[PDB]
């Protein structure tokens, strides 16, 4: 992940892709993927909420109000739209920011999680893959995948070759 | 042996922005400003009337095109460009404030004073106000002289409020094309047309004169009001040039007013209107018209406000 | 062996929302919308009056009930529902502008404007406005002919404000129940009160007829007002029908004026007061009343907003 | 901590809760503590500052005031309203959000800081726990709490002992 | 052997404040309020008029004053305090909307209304409006009668507005010293000016009467104004007491207009002015003044808001 | 780093400082360096923008106009005043807080950059220092600033070493 996404991963927004002896492998992880999407669409619930605040006519187009009263009116108007706009962009913004910044914090829990998951029997290359130091079939790359690799059945070989 | 964490990406990502940086690209994202419009007034499910060619100040006075429009009921009240608040020509003193006052005042509800009159006449006409021949307004009395240049007895009328919800009053001072048509009407002599209640008391001076030709009319009619309070009086002392009511105007309930030029669509339902249609939008702003009235998103400057629903799209090198 | 580390939890947390979820539990959370109300106007150190049964526009023409409050001082100003500004009936041309002035006045300071007069009388008084007898507004004089149905000597009176603040300026055109009763008190004709200063050029006159009966009367008193300036003039010239000043009003500090139904407490110190009481709270927004006036917190819809004080709170599984 | 809070811990906000062979304690960390607590009553007395603005009347709830006049005002008003009702919503979950999360980067940093400070004397079990592999009784865990655990005393037993 | 990291921090840091605390020092940071002003009106690149002694109000009626703004046309206008609208003591009924309509008109442009008169005069003139000898409004004529106390004959003129802008209609009714000198001047009898359009129906009379003695004369001129749409006809019935326009006013385009008692410089730029110069700020807010208007940043309480452009300034212990 | 900044480091913000054996050297790092610049500037361009509406005025200090209108065009603008400096301190304020945040995690990510190069060949101090159990002559410590470092080199003496 360190510089680049999978275009491949298509039924999911993080997962695991890995290669061992049987061939390259790719599946998503559904808990990382429902975290953030839950909270994503947190944000959309709280920002499509309705206003149940009604605003009628104070000037009229058809007949105009009096000059004064009008710029007055006009005025104030024009004052609380750019209460709103600026209100708006920077609402936008911010939420983006932090958008993104809880995704990245939400791959670096899963890396994480899989990083004590393995504990002494594996070490990081830096680009956010986990080398193995033992053989690991197809059964121990989904026993990681679902939360259930055991390091003790590997730990003598896993650093007896390291 | 390798294990691998990694998130997905697409190549065909939208450009967003942020505290830090203008235009990063996600892989998904959604519109906050809303800019479509549906170019109808969609009532559905509401007690709409749709004003027309009657002006809303008209449906007091009642003008011709408003006798339909005397006693109307509603939730959402359409004014148009064409409608008119009046036949012989005139206007009124406080126009707008009554204009706000019925938008939403869910309809009136018509109710005769009981003017009586001694020795004058109050079948006053005109060709402005056609029913079938010359007529005048529906609600109101033009009251003046029994024959021609006579005089006019000073006289006083009083009414009392005797409902719980404020009355609308509305009377009306005539100002002759000359001080000649001025005694021909009401007789010689400065008239003074003097109205009192509980918290008012404006008078009124009639002020003939040549003016211009509205309607094919020279003279003008100022049209006059007050609220009137639950068991309040309102005293007229007049001695000519007055356009008495006949009935009062009791304000139903509650609603809203708006001014459009698009026609009435009762197969859409909406609560944000403007001159142009009707804001159907979840979003929580707009940037459709300023001036829109209803329940509405908040109006912005700007036409587009993307809101990142995705994360950072770094592109599979 | 074994070290653990972890944080502190409780079976007892709050709900509060956050960017990402409504309604998450946390250890600790503080309210920051205030909705305690103390029901009285806390003026713990405050120079106060409570205006009662008077008016505020009456401490300038002053009827019976402003007798104690013709020159008062205050830095908080208390309007009350049964005040009153007129015991003659009447009402004040733009009275709400002179209220907002009043009402930041820090009080009033009359001075006699030495007015001298030649060939009428000045004691025109009514049974409205009871001193003792028949008596009337105390800073003002009812100008009438010397006998009954007599001319009244075309008269110009002026004044220099010689002070280096604005003078309030407050005098009265009298509207009778009718010519008949206009002729008995001034005299035939109709009579004309122009009022001239170096920023100021209106002009008034009398409207008799008949009203209502409102304390008794039928006739109006129309009050108007001005603000002179340093080394200014104010010329009246009138023939009749004209209620003068005695005093010119000055103002002499800055306060604050509210309308509450309330009663005064000196025991409690607030700066936001409603009618409803006072808001004594540090909280930054509040649920009790828009139309708070003061030094509030601002105004919101929610009735609560929990603001998070303390981490999330994981029960103990 | 990984799922769990420790509702016995009733003395401070994070702690260390051990267990060797003179049975199992708990204690309370208290710079941590001090640290997240002066943060959130920053928080507060940001949040609580008077606004020295006086406002006073400009309409009148005994004689209303003229009509058209009136419903300008009432028609600001409600602006300003929405605008504060608005801003008050925002600030408070923006606040709740960096709230809860300076207190997760909080337990952070106490627990990488007891990672750094037992270099390769200890495991990570994945829940928050060090697993140490070699004898510490309570003046070692004392030692971890107070900062002065040297690692250099136990490396050679507690290596070979891994 | 041993590599480290670490950031860089200096011996002066300055503080900012944040969520959490008030006063941390950062390495470096920026002020974002503006307090900078430049004591003159930046008006580079823009066609700017300098009213000076000419009152805004009075290029309209043209007093002596403003001889050399009849027609002006400008993009910035700026008003002076030593201004003045009149030359004969007077003013303008709704005189701030008529200011705030010339401010953004861009300039004025008089035509010609063509009103020829039969049996009167129309060169009455004044000694306060001195053009070599006594003198009157460029813009108006002074009609009275021909010789003293004789006869004004009932006239009616009219104009048609024959351009496709709203054409700015100025009148004035003048108020004598007294019914003597209105009879002096006018004839006897109690005059009537009724001025008719499309869309307004006002009327006026003259109060004679004793005032003050602005620049010389205690009579005044009540100023009073109009705007005529497009095909539309402006009626004036009058019978004396009148100061009748000679020329109207369209408006040239756009602009704005301040206030301003600070020398122009043509060598700045700036799209921000208040009364005491110019803010030249790309900051985002600025305490200057409150009533700043152009283009400008948001006032703010605060005289200082610094925000950090680095990071935490540890120092070296 | 962990509670002190280099005063020296007058080319840059973030770098290395090591010490081997051919004496004491410090250098500075362009990359994080640049990346919490860009991000700064980022946030400058955002709240320097110039807003394009224009407002007239709406009453005379040399006139004063009417009373009524007067107080409504006073009252709307000082709370419109309110709204603004609540919206300009709040801003200050979290943009001041993100700021510093952002700049902590480049540091972090600069950090975990040079872990992660370094592979088993090192040890973390505790202070942001990574112990090299090996020869590191310049020629290496250049090797991890430019990162080019191979951990397989010294893996066997590093190892060895510990
Ligand atoms: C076309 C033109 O410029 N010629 C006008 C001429 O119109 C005007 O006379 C008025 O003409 C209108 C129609 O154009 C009406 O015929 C006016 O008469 C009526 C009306 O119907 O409005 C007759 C009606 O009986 C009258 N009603 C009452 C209650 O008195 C009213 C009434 O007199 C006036 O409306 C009140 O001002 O008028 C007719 O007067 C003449 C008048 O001088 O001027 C020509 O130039
Ligand atoms: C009860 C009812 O409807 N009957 C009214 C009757 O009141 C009214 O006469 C007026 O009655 C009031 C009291 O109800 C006063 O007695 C009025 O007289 C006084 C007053 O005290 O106000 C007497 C006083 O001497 C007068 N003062 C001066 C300076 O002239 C004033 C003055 O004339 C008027 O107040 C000015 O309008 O009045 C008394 O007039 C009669 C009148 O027609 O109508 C019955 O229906
Ligand atoms: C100085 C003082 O208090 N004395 C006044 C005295 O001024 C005033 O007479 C007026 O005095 C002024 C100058 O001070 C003018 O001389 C007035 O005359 C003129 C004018 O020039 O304004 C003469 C001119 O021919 C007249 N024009 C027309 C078209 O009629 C006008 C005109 O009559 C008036 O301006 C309209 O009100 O006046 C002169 O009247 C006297 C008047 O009573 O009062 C002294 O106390
Ligand atoms: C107020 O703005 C509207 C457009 O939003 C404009 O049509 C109207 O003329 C303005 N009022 C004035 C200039 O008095
Ligand atoms: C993008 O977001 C919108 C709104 O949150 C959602 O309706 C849409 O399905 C999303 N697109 C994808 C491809 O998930
Ligand atoms: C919760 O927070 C409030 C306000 O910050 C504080 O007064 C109170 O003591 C806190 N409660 C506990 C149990 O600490
Ligand atoms: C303004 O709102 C108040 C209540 O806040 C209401 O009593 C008053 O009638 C309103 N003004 C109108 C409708 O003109
Ligand atoms: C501090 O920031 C300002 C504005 O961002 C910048 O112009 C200035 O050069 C900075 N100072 C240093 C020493 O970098
Ligand atoms: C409005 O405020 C200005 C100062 O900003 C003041 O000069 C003016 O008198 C105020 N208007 C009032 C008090 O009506």
């Amino acid at each position: 992940f360190i510089e680049n996404g999978w275009e491949g991963l298509i039924d999911g927004w993080y997962g695991f892709r890995h290669q061992n002896a049987q061939g390259e492998g790719t599946a998503a992880d559904y808990k990382s993927t429902q975290s953030a999407i839950d909270q994503i669409t947190g944000k959309l619930n709280r920002l499509i909420e309705k206003t149940n605040q009604q605003f009628e006519l104070i000037d009229n187009e058809f007949n105009e109000v009096e000059k004064q009263i009008g710029n007055v009116i006009n005025w104030t108007r024009d004052s609380i739209t750019e209460v709103w706009s600026y209100n708006a962009e920077l609402l936008v913004a911010m939420e983006n920011q932090h958008t993104i910044d809880l995704a990245d914090s939400e791959m670096d829990k899963l890396y994480e999680r899989v990083k004590r998951q393995l504990r002494e029997n594996a070490e990081e290359d830096g680009t956010g893959c986990f080398e193995i130091f033992h053989k690991c079939d197809d059964d121990c790359m989904a026993s990681i995948r679902n939360n259930t690799y055991d390091h003790s059945k590997y730990r003598e070989e896993a650093m007896q070759n390291r | 042996d390798k294990i691998c964490l990694g998130h997905h990406a697409v190549s065909n990502g939208t450009k967003v922005n942020t505290l830090t940086e203008r235009g990063v690209e996600v892989v998904n994202a959604t519109e906050t400003v809303e800019r479509t419009n549906i170019p109808r007034i969609c009532s559905k499910g509401k007690r709409t009337v749709d004003l027309g060619q009657c002006g809303l100040l008209g449906t007091i006075t009642g003008p011709p095109q408003c006798d339909q429009f005397l006693e109307f009921s509603a939730d959402l009240i359409i004014e148009r460009r064409e409608g008119s608040d009046v036949c012989y020509p005139g206007k009124f003193v406080n126009e707008e404030a009554l204009r706000q006052i019925l938008r939403e005042s869910g309809g009136i509800d018509k109710e005769a004073m009981g003017f009586t009159y001694s020795g004058i006449r109050t079948n006053g006409a005109t060709s402005s106000c056609r029913r079938s021949g010359s007529s005048f307004y529906a609600e109101m009395k033009w009251l003046l002289s029994n024959t021609d240049n006579a005089a006019f007895p000073q006289m006083t009328k009083s009414y009392k409020n005797t409902r719980k919800s404020p009355a609308l009053i509305v009377w009306g001072i005539h100002h002759s094309v000359s001080t000649a048509e001025q005694t021909k009407l009401y007789g010689s002599g400065n008239k003074l047309v003097t109205v009192g209640s509980s918290n008012y008391q404006q008078s009124f001076v009639p002020s003939p004169g040549a003016r211009t030709q509205v309607n094919g009319q020279s003279g003008r009619i100022d049209f006059h009001w007050l609220m009137l309070n639950p068991n309040d009086t309102v005293t007229f002392s007049f001695n000519g040039a007055f356009i008495a009511p006949d009935r009062a105007s009791f304000l139903r309930g509650k609603s809203m007013g708006i001014q459009s030029g698009v026609q009435v669509d009762a197969n859409c339902e909406g609560d944000c209107y403007h001159s142009g249609g009707t804001i159907i939008s979840n979003l929580p702003f707009q940037n459709i018209d300023s001036r829109a009235v209803g329940k509405c998103p908040r109006y912005v400057k700007q036409r587009s406000l993307l809101l990142a629903t995705g994360m950072k799209n770094v592109p599979e090198i």
